[PDB]
This record gives structure tokens, sequence and C-alpha cells, in this order.
């Protein structure tokens, strides 16, 4: 049951590149590109922008849980897996929470990479079948009259929770409310926060 | 593929190591995570060499050991080097030298695939379908927690997409399919043992029937 012998990850995962760029197989820039694409570009704030909309329009509200792909495009967020979205209402008897059991699926435009607690094999293995544990040892107490439900991205919808708008909101700018939905709120695991 | 994997169910675990909303530090924690990502994009759309779908595949195909002892942006370093050597791009004899040390790879495939089903059904909203009761030794996006279970359509899909079983096995027969947000109680998945309300499964035509 031993490890098998490895070079260093960094050696080999540089060794990849090397080999496929000094064949001219990688543009100019390329990985570069990338980078910056899922550092700077693909983020929670754009999911946190897309609910605080959705809380204060109506008919944004509508669209995003009806169509959220159409929803996503008018902010030009689509991208790289996120291309097909459905956003999923919490309400107060329903809980929403995602997982990509199979991997790490998620919805990279509008959430960010996901995290790497997200591609746990604890969370992997333990949120679809006892999630109302995994949510409270997490820090997040889902009342016992709330249904949890789980979303296992296992093709290409990708998804983003709609979580209730906390009470102390009201009349908040959406630069506000966007502050406190945060990558976590998206995912399900957490609920926004109001400060006392 | 009954691969370790298809985590979702499987008991022994501790704690997620997180607390929410903790810091998460930066987008890459190491100078090469962004590589096997973008390095499969390359594949993907520059060379033309893969999908995405034979990326999740070659992961899957990792050897067991090998998969359960390697963080999450490795695995898909070993994955995309192993396609590149199986598509003839790449050597693995290049790739140790320039590493200067061991690479293993992923273990080959032990099936060609299946082709995208024949026969399937457009299902409605509301229908009630049963997870057709089958082993596929390739590609399949079917975690084995909903095989043979029911539950009803949550949401088709409005566009539709290649066959897994096919297309991540690199065939020429994956032909297109919508998916179907299935909904399952948590009972019917796991009987008394969980604590959750339901699963919905983002499901593939092909991997459906109707209900009796
Ligand atoms: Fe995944
Ligand atoms: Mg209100
Ligand atoms: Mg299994
Ligand atoms: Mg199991």
């Amino acid at each position: 049951n031993a490890a098998p012998a490895q070079a260093p990850v960094s050696d080999r995962a540089w060794a990849l590149f090397r080999a496929l760029d000094g064949k001219g197989l990688v543009p100019d820039g390329y990985v570069e590109g990338w980078k910056k694409t899922f550092e700077e570009d693909f983020s929670p704030r754009r999911g946190a922008e897309l609910v605080a909309r959705a809380w204060t329009d109506p008919e944004f509200r509508q669209l995003l849980l009806t169509d959220g792909t159409a929803a996503v495009a008018q902010y030009g967020y689509l991208g790289p897996q996120g291309e097909y979205i459905v956003a999923v209402e919490d309400t107060p008897t329903l809980k929403n929470v995602i997982v990509c059991s199979l991997c790490s699926c998620t919805a990279w435009p509008i959430l960010g990479l996901p995290p790497t607690w997200y591609k746990s094999f604890e969370y992997r293995a333990r949120v679809v079948r006892e999630p109302r544990k995994v949510l409270s040892e997490m820090g997040t107490e889902i009342a016992s009259d709330i249904e949890i439900r789980v979303y296992d991205t296992t093709a290409e919808t990708r998804y983003m929770v709609l979580p209730q708008r906390p009470a102390g909101t009201e009349g908040w700018s959406q630069e506000q409310l966007q502050e406190i939905v945060t990558k976590d709120c998206l995912i399900g695991v957490a609920i926004p926060q109001v400060p006392t | 593929m009954d691969g370790v994997h298809d985590l979702a169910g499987v008991q022994g675990f501790g704690k997620v190591p997180h607390t929410v909303n903790a810091d998460i530090g930066p987008t890459f924690h190491a100078e090469w995570e962004h590589l096997p990502y973008s390095l499969m994009f390359a594949g993907v759309a520059e060379l033309g060499a893969f999908s995405v779908d034979e990326v999740k595949y070659v992961v899957e195909r990792m050897e067991p050991r090998h998969y359960m002892m390697t963080p999450y942006y490795e695995r898909y370093v070993i994955g995309v080097a192993t396609l590149m050597v199986e598509k003839g791009i790449l050597t693995q004899d290049e790739l140790e030298s320039l590493a200067g040390g061991p690479f293993p790879l992923s273990r080959p495939s032990e099936s060609e695939g299946r082709p995208a089903p024949v026969e399937t059904t457009t299902f409605e909203v509301g229908q009630r379908v049963r997870v057709r009761d089958e082993y596929v030794p390739g590609h399949i996006r079917m975690p084995a927690y909903c095989r043979g279970r029911v539950g009803t359509i949550s949401h088709r899909t409005t566009e539709k997409w290649p066959f897994p079983d096919a297309i991540g096995h690199g065939r020429n027969d994956a032909g297109e399919e919508p998916t179907y947000h299935v909904k399952f109680a948590a009972e019917e998945l796991f009987g008394s043992d969980t604590d959750g309300g339901s699963v919905v499964v983002d499901l593939f035509e092909g991997y459906l029937e109707p209900a009796a």
C-alpha cells in the first residue's frame, strides 16, 4: 500500500508545461492569461452582485430563477464551467447546498474556482448523506423546520444558491448587500450575516 | 466506473477542513497550480486533443491508492500528462527527463466506453423516473448512490451535450442528450442513515427510464 516514487510535484507540473511549450503547442502568454482569468475575473463577487440584484429587483429575481443563463449573460458573466446556469432559491422551509461528489465541478465565473475544502474527500463524501451535520460542524445551524436539498453537480448544469435575504438589511444599497453575500453563501454552506 | 472517486455516501471521513467564511487564502497556493487547468484548456481548445470528459475519466483512472493520497491539483497534472502520452503528443520518457525523476501516470482504461443509448425517453417536469440499474466500467456521470433509485424530474435542460460514457473515451458516437435534475428523497438513497431532505442529481437522459 505504499505511495509510488514521484519527483516533486512542482517539477512534474513544470515538466508538463515545458514538454508542451517546447513543441510549440502552447501559445505565447497562454497559461499566464488563464492564471489571470482564474485569479482576477472568476470571482464570487460576481455571484454576490447577482444575488443583490435579485434581492432588490423582483423582475430580475424571477429571471434568475427561471433562466439563470440569461440572467447571468446580462452581466456578461457566462464563461468556462459556467455556461448553463441554474440558481436555486432558499426559502423559509428549504436550504440548498451544492457539491461535486465526483470531482469539483463549480460555477467558476460567478463563484470563483472552488476552495480546497469543497474539493476535499470529507465534503464530497459527507454532504450528500449528512448535510445538516456537515453544515453544523462548519458553523451553520439549520433549524430543524428547514428541508436541506443537496445539488450534486454531475453534468453541465452549474449552480448558485440564492440565499434568503436577512432581516436588518431593509433599504440597503446593492453594494451594501453584495458585501454580505460571501463565497460560502453562494455554495450554500453559509447564510448571509448582518453585523450587530 | 465504480472507482474510489465515487465518494458520495462513504462513511468514516472526519470534519470538512473549513469553518464558514474562513480565509481560504489565494486562488493558487503554489506557483504551478494554475498549470493543470490551463494545460487542460490547451489540450481541449488549442490542440483539440481531448475533451473535458476525458480529463474527468483519466483522473478516475489513477491507481486507487495513488488517487487517495494525491492533492487535487496534482491529480490533474497527472491526468493531463497521461492524456498527452496516450494521445501520442508527449512521451513518458520526456516527462520524466524534464521532471528529473518519476512521473507515474494514470492506469490504462479497461473499457472502450459505450455509445449514446439508442432508445431513451423525453421526460417532463414532475414525472417519476428510475436510474437505470446498469454497470458501466468506463466513464459515467452517475454516482452509484443513485443507481436503481427513484426520483422526480425537477428540470429538463434546454441544451444538450455529448453522452459522457462515449466522449469520455474519445469515441465518435456520443450524440447529444439533455440532462435532468432528478430529485431523490434522502431516505430513498440512504434509508434511515441520513440527516438530509433531498438530493438532486443532474442525470443524462440515457441514465434514466420511466419509473415502474
Ligand atoms: Fe467536479
Ligand atoms: Mg424585504
Ligand atoms: Mg462505489
Ligand atoms: Mg461506497
